[PDB]
């Protein structure tokens, strides 16, 4: 499968990375 | 698998419908990630 | 100033709930996100 990995720059905006490897 | 994939421009209530996608679909989770960007760049 | 964290492991509804937490309580941002890293630190 792969999955989202979910970070956030701490100030205002958070996001999204995808992860597998 | 690996890209960085911002979407702070999604609304919480949207955003969630998306995540709750990932986890129902995480073989499209990419694609999903790639869809919800859209509204992402528009808000953008 | 702001560090970007990675919080993979929290729960769908808990990202629902912690980003719903950021647009409503943007000036909390800062508290709402310290929780997110001991959430995703407690379910790693």
């Amino acid at each position: 499968q792969r999955l989202a990995n979910f970070l956030v720059h701490s100030s205002n905006n958070f996001g999204a990375i995808l992860s597998s490897t | 698998g690996g890209e960085i994939v911002y979407l702070p421009n999604l609304n919480p209530d949207q955003l969630c419908a998306f995540i709750h996608s990932i986890h129902d679909d995480p073989s499209q989770s990419a694609n999903l990630l790639a869809e919800a960007k859209k509204l992402n760049d528009a808000q953008a």
